[PDB]
DNA sequence: GGCCGCTTGACAAAAGTGTTAAATTGTGCTATACT
DNA sequence: AGCACAATTTAACACTTTTGTCAAGCGGCC
């Protein structure tokens, strides 16, 4: 569940990445960052 | 000078620029790319901007300064804020704002005329029409009505919250009217409620300045605090603080608005960009309604804004009052061991080197040891293990100097006390056993806050009153405490349980036959009668009252007298039969105090045992001793109290509790009755429900029988062998605890509520059927969650008790009051219309040393009025009560005295402790809390009734009662089984449902009307249709029932002095010169407005009734109140008006820093006492 | 449920603009400061005084007209022209609002709440709509759509839970952030500090790169979560008690000194008050000159030290 | 004649003024896309 | 996502000068 909740932001972040820019930098690796689904997933074992 | 009273209330916006002056503005940056501190904006050191090279001019002298760059001799390096206050200004100048205005319609709605929408305009979302130019739609107005577009329909005009400031003088000039034309609204009912609240709010502005500056136009926070530097340690880093960031959303907003407004900014854009500014105000004040988390839009922790932290709940108000931080103490474990019984303590021999280091250093300075005080600070740090000479000088410091030992948690006055530190070995801090009974806790690694008083004026103020050898003997409540606790009782009980081992019943011609023959076989030293006595003829202990019975203790030491009370004739003062065992007891207490003359006429002999009566011996001894000697007893009963059990031993073997050999077949008959009620089902008889409770009662009775059989089997044969009874009788055991082990206890009830079918095959010796424990656990669950749940609500209720009774202190001398209270000597029993002896346990502690309202005549001498009827007079009245001379012993209770600010002199008969009248300074207001500060843990919150009556909250079912005393009138129908009461007048309709619908007749004042079996209708109706007659007494009687159910030692006026507080407030009706027809004036203070003015104006009143929590929100002061659950409305009402805090109040002094008005700092004890004879002789002529 | 809705209902209640009423009302601004410029150089009002003060009157919804009425034989049209063009600051600037809000939903996180972002955002219109090149045949539309975000980026950098982050830090933080997330998505593990140097270019090593993530970006602690962290060491009680003590000890340790030595040390080692006068200033008032007054200084270091090795007192240094 | 003390000269070390080099803001403004 | 120009402003560092300290020389006193 927590993982999902964290993955939720990623989808929201991708949307913002699709609303702006087109040729510059839009590849399935740039639209996805290892910060939301990570930091929010790590703070669960350290504080919960 | 000297601190005294205190002032507060609002402060005009001009006054805000007074304390703060200036120095503010700029962003709230807490640092820069470099130079972490300075920022020249947020917490900038007043006139400190890198190198201002000025400001130091304001300062007259003291020292140099002006160092150009870096910093001069300013505060930044030293004296920076010095923890002192430093207001800013926050500038501000926008439309308007709001000081929260609380949530009780203050500063608005009350002074105005709008509710549930007064914020619509105060938040810039409406329009408070405040102009007259003749409208069109539906005539003009003078309040909110233009909800957008409306105000533009005609296009003065105010759509923002700025109108709040405009209604200042507009309401000031009309203020005089708001107090006249407003009060002009006579009765008419209904609306006569608002006119009261509206007048109370306008009554403040009616005098003592105070303008409607509620419409803040410039806030002023604080900067000195919030700023925590780097904090490494352990495994972490970085740091900061609040009050700054949450504040950034205020200044910046004000500036940005100054940038938008200055430039082109259309209405719409400003209306929303402004409402956020006031939102920031409430944000800095209290975060509620919506909240403001961090890292938006993500939700996390709520920003701390005064709420719950600082000026609010536990954060800077609950921790500063009492739970502060002692800078002279320590903690440790607990231990027990024969020290000396009081007068001494344990305390480590290492840490004590720090607690008593100060004076210890000065001692060495002159004792050669240390050359100077400084050097003495560098000889005991690196743990060089001194253990040389220093341990000696330490004794001189710890000589007659007591220490305060505390216990956590704390409960009642018996939660601190003081002893004399006697450094032992190791580190474990030990204490006297008895003292444990005062803290309620088993030695299992618990700690005790060891506080240490410095000032010598605190040492004498301690060891003379807090010494365990004084304020512990006879505590509050009602019964003693210093009495020999557990263990000790069994050390003297093991020698007085008869020696009758059953030998038969022979006979001798004066000891010449069955004296030598029986000495061979059969018939030892038990029964058998001869001439008159019995087998007592064997070892005649001669001696005399010269040097104790020689032959007695002498024969016991050898292989003769088996001791343990084997029946023997002594000589003491007369030819008795007492065994050498009891003789020891009388001999221990003899040499202890002085001569057995006292113990002889005190200690019983007919029914010795030393059972639960050791509390009566020491108690009765106080009357002929007085600490000095009393203490000696608890010391004599100590040494022997433990040695006797040591050089004897009594183990609890698995067999020690021999199983009832005469029990097995009992369960057979009980089980043989099982089929009896079972076969009734197959025959179709007795409903399944009837069968249920039918079998329950069966085992509910047999259990008592089995317990009786056991207790019996353990009474006759097997005397000292069974220890399970040695403690059950009177030592450290429970009776119902026996029926559990050797018994079979299994009448457990389901988790929800339904006694199981088959009980439990207890008999521990035989493992349960794996089901019995799982079934018995269901009930063994509530017996743990309830006690632990005594910190959820019940624990947060005792505070309410301490708050109410606070300024109650015994002072003055003889007030003179007529009306008196007559305590009932006999109470009724709802079950049967017949009074009982009240069990005596209630009358005793209820009249223990009181003040006879009037002369008491009852067979023989009379009990003069105002006589301190001690325990003696009590028994004299109780035993004479059965005769038929007294029914209501006259007495004076704290409930009868025209003094709300102070208790009363000689009225609070006896100071229930030192066995004498109360002393001027005894803050009974706090002692009253110490009384109720104990049963709390011993209750059942899982339902709660004691607090029900306090807050005067309407009980369950309301328990409808007859408001008037009419006549019978008992009509019945179908579903309207209601009962009425009337007489030649009006008849009320009591829709009595379907429950306790008894008959009764001949009217009834209040009683209960029949349905109200218990917990009569909320006192609100009582006092409403009766007065302060039943209210003040009904509590003292009912509230105690919850305590009597558990047999509480406390009682007397301890609970009768807290009621006067809830019933010391009166209302107003046709006052004299005094404003407010409604009002809520207090008792005494109101009596003054009718005492001095009586020499002229009628000022009638009505005895109002307030709860326990209500007696805090509205009091004569403000420092109190709050706490509970309303630390928002208090400071509000408290402010605005003058509401000047009183002066006589424990807290007022503790908080402000003043001295205690009670204790040795009372107004009755502030004279001189220094005069070494020649001093008075010299001054005699020197004058 | 936030107060943003109240404004969201007031911003989305008034219609925007058709299409031709965007330039027809814009030209009023051009000729506005123009017709206003007539009186500008006429009396010397910088043309900014006649506009700022007049616009304040244009919004009667909340003076200079005096001389603006004496209009000579050559003045009477400019009056109406000045008021006719005054309508330029009337309707316009009331539309963009709505067209705005639907943009701040992007920077919902970095810094400042949605409500706050509105300010710096819509405010960007005040200066945007103004500098509008009515010349080009592009027609105003999705233009201020940018003059807002640029104001936002120029705001999120100005306002934040930091201290002072210019355009040379936010741009670098996010650059070191995207890079840290760029190499991360192309490595498998979190890149260190020095391993990011190559990712940048010149000047960026490991120290300065660490100094960027050292200051802040939004941390600065969660203020005071869960009186949060104790720590303290400024107005130390013992330090103050020992302060006067160490001072008194000296007042006593100077009892075995002479005026022509103690006072010398007093004024020399700045003690009397704070003046750290030197032998030069101590020699003028003390009759004798330098040397011997300096041979007494040393005499103090010795005659005093000789009273330390035999008398414990070297425990005042650690303070 | 010798020793001690005081004063002056020389040497060394650390400031006020000057000089220049590095950073922020505004604004400009850029710029691109959509209506 | 941001670069420049300019402009202007902020920050610091270094110089030549001055001040302070130490050693040497001269004078006075014993
Ligand atoms: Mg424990
Ligand atoms: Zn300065
Ligand atoms: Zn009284």
């Amino acid at each position: 569940d927590q993982f999902r909740v964290g993955l939720a932001r990623l989808a929201r972040g991708v949307r913002e990445r699709m609303v702006m820019g087109s040729p510059d930098t839009l590849t399935p690796a740039k639209l996805v960052n290892s910060r939301p689904l990570e930091a929010a997933l790590r703070e669960f074992f350290s504080r919960s | 000078k000297e601190v005294r009273k205190v002032r507060i209330a609002l402060a005009s916006p001009e006054k805000i620029r007074s304390w703060s002056y200036g120095e503010v503005e700029k962003p709230e940056t807490i640092n820069y790319r470099t130079l972490k501190p300075e920022r020249d904006g947020l917490f900038d050191e007043r006139i400190f901007g890198p190198i201002k090279d000025y400001e130091c001019a304001c300062g007259k002298y003291k020292r140099q300064r002006f160092e150009g760059k870096v910093c001069e001799r300013c505060g930044v390096e030293v004296t920076r804020s010095i923890v002192r206050r430093y207001r800013m200004g926050h500038i501000e100048l926008a439309t308007p704002a709001a000081h929260i205005w609380f949530v009780k319609d203050v500063p608005s709605k009350i002074g105005t005329l709008l509710d549930l929408s007064a914020t619509e305009l105060e938040q810039v979302l409406y329009f408070n029409k405040y102009i007259v130019l003749d409208p069109k739609g539906a005539v003009l107005d003078g309040v909110p009505v233009e909800k957008r577009q409306l105000l533009t329909d005609e296009e003065d005009a105010r759509m923002g919250a700025e109108a709040i400031q405009e209604l200042l003088k507009e309401l000031d000039l009309e203020k005089l009217e708001r107090e006249l034309l407003e009060e002009m609204k006579h009765p008419s009912r209904a609306r006569r409620a608002k006119a009261r609240k509206r007048l109370e709010v306008v009554r403040a502005f009616l005098d003592s300045g105070n303008r409607p500056e509620w419409m803040i136009l410039e806030a002023v926070p604080v900067l000195p605090p919030d700023l925590r530097p780097m904090v490494q340690v352990d495994g972490g880093r970085f740091a900061t603080s609040d009050l700054n960031d949450l504040y950034r959303r205020l200044i910046n907003r004000n500036n940005r608005l100054k940038k938008l407004l200055a430039q082109g900014a259309p209405e719409i854009i400003i209306r929303n960009e402004k409402r956020m500014l006031q939102e920031a105000v409430d944000a800095v004040i209290d975060n509620g309604r919506r909240g403001s988390p961090v890292t938006n839009p993500g939700s996390e922790r709520p920003l701390r804004s005064l709420t719950d932290i600082l000026s609010g709940k536990q954060g800077r108000f609950r921790q500063n009052l009492l739970g502060k931080r002692v800078d002279y103490s320590g903690r440790s474990v607990i231990v027990v061991g024969p020290q000396l019984k009081l007068h001494q303590c344990g305390l480590p021999k290492r840490m004590a080197l720090e607690l008593f280091k100060p004076f210890l250093l000065k001692k060495m300075e002159e004792k050669a040891f240390a050359p100077n005080v400084k050097a003495a600070r560098r000889m005991l740090e690196r743990q060089r293990d001194i253990k040389d000479e220093v341990w000696d000088a330490l004794e001189e410091v710890i000589h007659g100097k007591v220490v305060l030992l505390n216990r956590a948690p704390t409960l009642h006055r018996l939660g601190i006390q003081a002893f004399q530190p006697v450094l032992v070995e190791g580190q474990s801090i030990q204490l006297h056993p008895l003292v444990c009974e005062a803290f309620n806790a088993d030695f299992d690694g618990d700690q005790m806050a060891v506080h240490v008083p410095l000032s010598s004026f605190a040492q004498a103020e301690a060891r003379i009153q807090m010494l365990s050898a004084h304020n512990l003997l006879s505590p509050a409540s009602g019964e003693p405490l210093a009495k020999p606790s557990r263990d000790i009782i069994l050390g003297l009980y093991y020698i007085t349980q008869v020696r009758k081992e059953k030998k038969g019943a022979g006979m001798a011609f004066a000891t010449p036959e069955e004296a030598l023959a029986a000495y061979e076989r059969g018939e030892v030293a038990l029964n058998a009668p001869i001439v008159v006595a019995g087998r007592e003829t064997s070892v005649g202990r001669l001696k005399f009252v010269f040097a104790n019975p020689d032959e007695a203790l002498l024969a016991v030491a050898h292989g003769l007298l088996d001791l343990q009370d084997v029946v023997t004739v002594r000589y003491l003062g007369r030819r008795l039969e007492t065994s050498p065992g009891r003789i020891l007891f009388a001999r221990i207490v003899g040499e202890a105090v002085g001569d057995e003359k006292v113990a002889q006429e005190l200690i019983q002999m007919d029914v010795p045992q030393e059972k639960n009566s050791l509390k009566d011996l020491v108690y009765q001894a106080f009357l002929r001793l007085g600490m000095e000697k009393t203490a000696r007893l608890l010391d004599a009963l100590k040494y022997y109290g433990f040695t006797l059990s040591t050089t004897s031993g009594i183990t609890i073997g698995i067999d020690d509790a021999v199983i009832p050999e005469e029990k097995q077949r009992y369960l057979e008959e009980a089980d043989r009755k099982l089929r009896q009620i079972e076969q009734a089902y197959e025959m179709g008889f007795l409903t399944d429900r009837e069968r249920y409770d039918q079998v329950i009662q069966l085992w509910t009775e047999t259990t008592e029988k089995v317990t009786q059989a056991v207790f019996k089997n353990f009474e006759e044969n097997y005397p000292f062998n069974p220890l399970y009874v040695m403690a059950q009788s009177g030592a450290r055991g429970n009776p119902q605890q026996i029926r559990q082990l050797c018994g079979m206890r299994g009448l457990m009830q389901k988790p929800s509520g339904e006694t199981f079918e088959v009980p439990v095959r207890s008999s521990f010796r035989e493992g349960l059927t794996v089901l019995e424990y799982f079934i018995s656990s269901h009930g063994a669950r509530k017996g743990g969650a309830d006690t632990a749940l005594r910190t959820a609500d019940s624990g947060y209720l005792t505070r309410k008790l301490v708050d109410v009774a606070h300024e109650i202190v015994v002072r003055e001398a003889d007030c003179g009051t007529t009306n008196y209270i007559s305590v009932p000597l006999f109470q009724m029993d709802e079950v049967t219309r017949t009074l009982r002896l009240r069990k005596r346990s209630d009358i005793e502690s209820g009249l223990y040393g009181r003040v006879l309202a009037r002369e008491v005549e009852a067979l023989g001498r009379r009990l003069e009025e105002g006589r301190y009827l001690s325990l003696e007079d009590v028994h004299f009245l109780i035993k004479a009560a059965e005769a038929g001379e007294v029914r209501e012993v006259p007495v004076r209770s704290p409930l009868t005295c025209q003094t709300r600010y102070g208790v009363c002199q000689k009225c609070y008969g006896y100071d229930l402790s030192m066995a004498r009248p109360v002393s001027i300074g005894e803050a009974v207001g706090v002692v009253a809390a110490e009384s109720i500060g104990e049963p709390g843990t011993q209750l059942t919150m899982r339902t709660p009734r004691v607090i029900e009556l306090f807050e005067a909250r309407r009980p369950k079912a309301k328990a409808v009662i007859s408001e008037i005393d009419g006549v019978v009138r008992i009509e019945e129908g179908e579903d309207r089984l209601s009962v009425f009461v009337e007489s030649e007048g009006f008849s009320k309709e009591y829709k009595l449902p379907k429950d306790a619908r008894l008959l009764v007749k001949d009217g009834d004042y209040v009683e209960a009307g029949q349905p109200l079996t218990r917990g009569a209708i909320d006192p609100h109706q009582l006092l409403e249709a009766k007065g302060p007659e039943a209210v003040e007494r009904y509590l003292v009687d009912e509230i105690q029932k919850v305590y009597r159910a558990q047999g509480v030692k406390l009682h007397d006026k301890h609970i009768e002095i807290v009621v006067r507080q809830m019933l010391k407030y009166v209302e107003v009706t046709d006052p004299g010169d005094s404003r407010l027809l409604e009002g809520q004036v207090l008792e005494k203070w109101d009596v003054e407005a009718l005492n001095e003015r009586l020499i002229a104006v009628p000022v009638a009143w009505k005895p109002l009734l307030m709860g326990v929590t209500k007696s805090a929100l509205s009091t004569k002061s403000w420092l109190s109140a709050a706490s509970f659950q309303n630390t928002t409305h208090v400071l509000t009402e408290a402010a605005i008006a003058g509401k000047k805090d009183e002066l006589i109040g424990l807290k007022e002094n503790v908080i402000l820093g003043r001295l205690i008005p009670a204790g040795t700092g009372s107004d009755f004890v502030r004279f001189t006492q220094v005069v070494d004879q020649r001093t008075l002789k010299a001054i005699e002529e020197a004058r | 449920s936030d107060p943003v809705r109240q404004y969201l209902h007031e911003i989305g209640q008034v219609p925007l603009l058709t299409l031709e009423e965007e330039i027809d009302l814009a030209r009023k601004v051009e000729e506005g400061m123009e017709a206003i410029k007539k009186l500008s150089e006429a009396t010397g009002l910088d043309q900014e005084l006649i506009r700022e003060v007049v616009r304040a009157k244009i919004l009667g919804t909340a003076e200079v007209d005096g001389k603006l009425k004496s209009l000579p034989k050559e003045l009477k049209r400019y009056l109406h022209i000045a008021r006719e063009g005054e309508a330029a600051r009337q309707h316009l600037i009331e539309a963009n609002l709505r067209l705005v809000v639907s943009i701040a939903k992007k920077y919902t996180g970095r810094g400042l709440s949605f409500l706050d972002l509105i300010q710096e955002g819509n405010q960007g219109l005040i200066r945007a709509v103004e500098k509008f090149e009515y010349k080009r045949r592009f027609k105003f539309s999705t233009y201020a759509t940018w003059w807002i975000r640029q104001a936002i980026n120029r705001a999120i950098a100005d306002q934040a839970r930091t201290i002072r982050i210019p355009v040379h830090m936010v741009e670098t933080i996010n650059k070191l952030s995207r890079t840290a997330r760029q190499l991360q998505q192309e490595l498998g593990r979190e890149p260190s500090y020095e391993e990011i140097a190559e990712a940048m270019g010149p000047g960026w090593d490991a120290k300065r790169v660490e100094e960027t993530l050292k200051i802040a970006q939004e941390p600065v602690s969660l203020e005071t979560p869960i009186d949060f962290i104790p720590d303290e060491n400024l107005p130390s009680p013992v330090e103050a008690a020992a302060q006067s003590l160490l001072s008194e000890e000296l007042e006593k340790a100077l009892s075995k000194l002479s005026e022509r030595e103690a006072m010398v040390l007093k004024l020399r080692k700045g003690l009397i008050d704070g003046r750290e006068h030197t032998l030069e200033e101590v020699g003028a008032y003390f009759g004798v000159t330098r040397e011997r007054i300096r041979q007494i200084e040393n005499k103090a270091l010795r005659k005093l030290k000789y009273h330390e090795s035999r008398t414990r007192k070297l425990r005042d240094f650690l303070e």
